[PDB]
RNA sequence: UGGAGAGUUUGAUCCUGGCUCAGGGUGAACGCUGGCGGCGUGCCUAAGACAUGCAAGUCGUGCGGGCCGCGGGGUUUUACUCCGUGGUCAGCGGCGGACGGGUGAGUAACGCGUGGGUGACCUACCCGGAAGAGGGGGACAACCCGGGGAAACUCGGGCUAAUCCCCCAUGUGGACCCGCCCCUUGGGGUGUGUCCAAAGGGCUUUGCCCGCUUCCGGAUGGGCCCGCGUCCCAUCAGCUAGUUGGUGGGGUAAUGGCCCACCAAGGCGACGACGGGUAGCCGGUCUGAGAGGAUGGCCGGCCACAGGGGCACUGAGACACGGGCCCCACUCCUACGGGAGGCAGCAGUUAGGAAUCUUCCGCAAUGGGCGCAAGCCUGACGGAGCGACGCCGCUUGGAGGAAGAAGCCCUUCGGGGUGUAAACUCCUGAACCCGGGACGAAACCCCCGACGAGGGGACUGACGGUACCGGGGUAAUAGCGCCGGCCAACUCCGUGCCAGCAGCCGCGGUAAUACGGAGGGCGCGAGCGUUACCCGGAUUCACUGGGCGUAAAGGGCGUGUAGGCGGCCUGGGGCGUCCCAUGUGAA
């Protein structure tokens, strides 16, 4: 699964500006401009008061789609976030952000996270040493995350990483640019994230 | 430890044996009220000392016969017809309750 | 067919007879002792009782009886033999019983 | 007869034996009498063999015959002061 | 670290109340669809019947042989006979076949669970301690003749060995009766009397290894007894002659009415006896905020059964799944007299069914039986095979328009959608192709040392050239259900209470977002739907946590038995209740 289809149609079904096209987005075309109305032949009509249910579903879909993962796999994390100690709301995001495919997008190795899960599947990424071809691998703090030695000098790599020079990352990541590495420092806070979602809703949706 | 129950000799009508009624006072599983159940024990009485109406401690013992598995440890209090009467009348009412109310 | 652990079976039958005979001795030999005890034959009664206790402990040794089986069979013997010679007799032979 | 053997506890292609005293009649992986250590043939940890050496000499002192391939684990973890 | 509600009785309302929906679960099946691995899992029916193959043996270091050999002897030579060593076959004898593997039929029961009892007992092999083996005799198979039977097999006669059987002797010690003792259920002593021990093999042979005998402990395994717990029906209220108890005897390892002869007349029941229905119990499992409800499938413990019914033998242990006997019901052989079988062992076949797998590999690892060992046996087990049956991880990178003779839509060809969404801009490179290649395996054994002492560079891999690792490299499967409210998702055409849909309310009668297409949209994705069942919502059996003036519900009224319940004060007791310590609550 992992969707794999017209990405930018859902960029506007959900509503807010989504960044799954990578840097294809900043050039006025993550579908955002021109037509900010939902896909289909009914995109331009005034909708009605959505049931309190809808706005949960709609808010939860944003979160699932922004990290682009299976619902089957998405729900499995929410269970182990309520089961875990501490605030169930933010724990969840700490785990989404902890997924390796995302830690590669976050560390600006690939312009898109969607385009970055394929980067991992093809074993271009190491963790503390050994290769890892698993977008599901949960990075723990202290894990230095680097680019493959043999596979180092490549097309999208050389380009993407050079444009990352002169850029900083989240306070929970350090990065070495001229040696492509950088540890995973800390599980990010709710404040440390700029996510256009109200997770409290997303809990409410599953706590139905 | 061989268990030790205490109760009332409600029957002497046997050769070297006495029936001892033993009550147990326990709280109810779901409903919590305290309830009173009981059962009769056949106790081994050698020199047929313990007579009817007496209150004895019985003790778990090597088998003497079918279901007769207790020996009378020691006497506690002497006689008390009342305790037996409570038991006697319980069996009296049974004469009703049948297919009808006969002339008995 | 033919599992040659049926050798085991025919071997049992050989054994079955040995016990069956061994204790069929005790039966008709014990019976004799208490018979002579009920007439107060005393000397005969113990001369027979003595060899009957022996024949029991013997049968115990192997497999026929073993254990308390031989013991109580021995006890149920002497107990009865004595209580028959004590009905006017006096163990004046002094064979296999304590003074 | 009471023995000291290895009971299997890993998974498919992952042997994890567990060192137990048990009656020999009883099945391999059933209600054993007492566990006194573990074995890991793949040596995947720094401690791939452990055994309560005190208890071992108890059960030995009352005739627990150990398997030839479990004996070698005890000689190994110094259950006998051999030299 | 834990609790959501909605639709539906009305012209409208508030109650009451049922029905349905949203959640979680599955050893599932059915439809459409189907790429990859890993790990689990897989007759719920017929405990119906079963072809074929394999599934429990082993020991020549217990004993004597038979058959096919080969060699060395005694004789001048042959005949006759003596000794040694190969291969093979069964017999005698020891240990094991009572474990392991299978099932859920039966059982409402001390069967199971939990906690105790055993002065009421047993325990092969294993461990520790004390002591002992001297002398005689016997038999039955194998074999050797002979007879019966179609067969399965069976009968008579003769010989022989042993760690097979038996009589004497030794009595450390043990058992028995009877006593002077201490204990107190049959627990320990102690005296006189009687009674009972043994086996021999092996070598590098007079001193080592494996055995043998009696006894005391330990450990392990087990029998029996008791308290408590354990489904529904009262339209099942009375039940019971071994029935209940006693003295005595039988029997057992041991208690007991377990069994027998006599004597007494008891025992049980509304706190549910007796009868009937259903079911293997538990650890656990699903659900639930919890209290509770449902369940007992994999795995582990216990129990019961091995075509149905009954029975003993052997043994430390069996009422004995692959042992014996008898009856019955089947299926075979049958020379009609008779005989032969028992997959609920692993596969496998047929039947029934909506539905449930290979007649595969291996002794390498683990475990078990026997053996001094070498080794053997092991469908226990370790792997593989089939099935989206389950769980988890993973791929189908994605930057380019629109020509209906009955399927590219949107107002009678009209206004925009599909949608950045490619049959072709870059980039990485599942499949696939070359090469390396496992861990799992070190013991048993032989060497040095006190034939357990760091020496085994003895030998050992079914899985499997598999996994993993490195090099080469191709844009490379997407379905399914939904879109009237509950319930996320709306438009056109066809159809006119027809064809149909439908979980509940309901939609269709010519302008249908509800039927059937189409375009578009939502959900989920190697899966998606349907059916079936469990808990949930359901405070709808209300212990937490409901009710009865009119909604369902106060007995027509009384008298009173059992039971439930009980004013004020003081004192003893400590059953309920509370607290501390502790043993148990395996995995
Ligand atoms: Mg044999
Ligand atoms: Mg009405
Ligand atoms: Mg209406
Ligand atoms: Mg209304
Ligand atoms: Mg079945
Ligand atoms: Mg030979
Ligand atoms: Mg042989
Ligand atoms: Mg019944
Ligand atoms: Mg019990
Ligand atoms: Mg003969
Ligand atoms: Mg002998
Ligand atoms: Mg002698
Ligand atoms: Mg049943
Ligand atoms: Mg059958
Ligand atoms: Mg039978
Ligand atoms: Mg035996
Ligand atoms: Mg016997
Ligand atoms: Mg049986
Ligand atoms: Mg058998
Ligand atoms: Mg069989
Ligand atoms: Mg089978
Ligand atoms: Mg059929
Ligand atoms: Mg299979
Ligand atoms: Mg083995
Ligand atoms: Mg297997
Ligand atoms: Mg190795
Ligand atoms: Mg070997
Ligand atoms: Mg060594
Ligand atoms: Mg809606
Ligand atoms: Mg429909
Ligand atoms: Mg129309
Ligand atoms: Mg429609
Ligand atoms: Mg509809
Ligand atoms: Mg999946
Ligand atoms: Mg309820
Ligand atoms: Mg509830
Ligand atoms: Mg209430
Ligand atoms: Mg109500
Ligand atoms: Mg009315
Ligand atoms: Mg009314
Ligand atoms: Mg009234
Ligand atoms: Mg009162
Ligand atoms: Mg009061
Ligand atoms: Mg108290
Ligand atoms: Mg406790
Ligand atoms: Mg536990």
């Amino acid at each position: 699964g992992r969707y794999i289809g017209p990405v930018c149609r859902l960029c506007r079904r959900e509503g807010v500006k989504l960044y799954l096209k990578g840097e294809r987005c900043y050039s006025p075309k993550c579908a955002m401009e021109r037509r900010p109305y939902p896909p289909g032949q009914h995109g331009q009509k005034r909708a009605r008061r959505p049931s309190d249910y809808a706005v949960r579903l709609r808010e939860k879909q944003k979160l699932r789609r922004i990290y682009g993962i299976s619902e089957r796999q998405f729900r499995n994390l929410f269970e182990e976030a309520s089961k875990k100690k501490g605030v169930t709301g933010s724990v969840f995001l700490g785990l989404l952000e902890s997924r390796l495919d995302n830690v590669v997008y976050r560390l600006g190795f690939a312009v898109s996270r969607r385009q970055a899960r394929q980067l991992v599947r093809h074993g271009h990424i190491t963790v503390n040493g050994r290769r890892v071809d698993l977008p599901s691998y949960r990075v723990r703090p202290g894990d230095e995350i680097a680019v493959a030695e043999k596979s180092r000098n490549l097309e999208l790599i050389r380009q993407n990483l050079e444009a990352m020079k002169g850029r900083k990352v989240g306070p929970w990541l350090s990065l070495d640019v001229e040696g492509m590495k950088g540890k995973f420092l800390r599980l990010p806070d709710r404040e440390d994230l700029a996510l256009p979602v109200n997770e409290q809703l997303v809990i409410e949706f599953y706590s139905r | 430890p061989k268990k030790v129950l205490t109760g009332v000799v409600v029957s002497d009508k046997m050769q070297k044996t006495v029936t001892v009624l033993v009550e147990r006072q326990f709280p109810h599983p779901l409903y919590g009220k305290v309830i009173k159940r009981s059962k009769k024990y056949l106790a081994h009485d050698p020199e047929e000392k313990y007579k009817l109406g007496d209150v004895v401690e019985i003790i778990e013992s090597r088998p003497i016969s079918k279901r007769k598995r207790f020996r009378v440890l020691r006497l506690v209090e002497s006689g008390r017809m009342d305790l037996v009467e409570k038991y006697l009348i319980r069996r009296q009412n049974y004469q009703s309750l049948s297919k009808r109310g006969g002339k008995a | 067919r033919n599992l040659s652990a049926l050798k085991r079976h025919r071997q049992s039958l050989k054994r079955r007879l040995r016990n069956k005979a061994k204790k069929s001795a005790i039966k008709t030999l014990s019976k004799k002792a208490i018979q002579l005890a009920q007439e107060g034959k005393a000397e005969e009664a113990l001369k027979i009782m003595r060899k009957a206790e022996s024949l029991i402990d013997k049968a115990a040794k192997g497999s026929t009886l073993h254990k308390n089986a031989a013991a109580r069979r021995k006890s149920r013997l002497m107990r009865k033999v004595r209580q028959l010679l004590e009905a006017a007799g006096a163990p004046l032979i002094g064979g296999g019983l304590s003074a | 007869m009471v023995k000291i053997r290895l009971a299997r506890f890993g998974s498919k292609h992952n042997p994890h034996y567990r060192i137990v005293v048990t009656d020999a009649r009883r099945k391999r992986d059933g209600k054993y009498i007492e566990k006194i250590g573990y074995y890991d043939p793949r040596k995947t940890t720094p401690d791939w063999l452990k055994v309560d050496v005190e208890r071992a000499r108890y059960w030995l002192s009352v005739g627990a015959q150990p398997t030839d391939t479990a004996r070698r684990l005890l000689r190994q973890a110094g259950v006998f002061r051999q030299e």
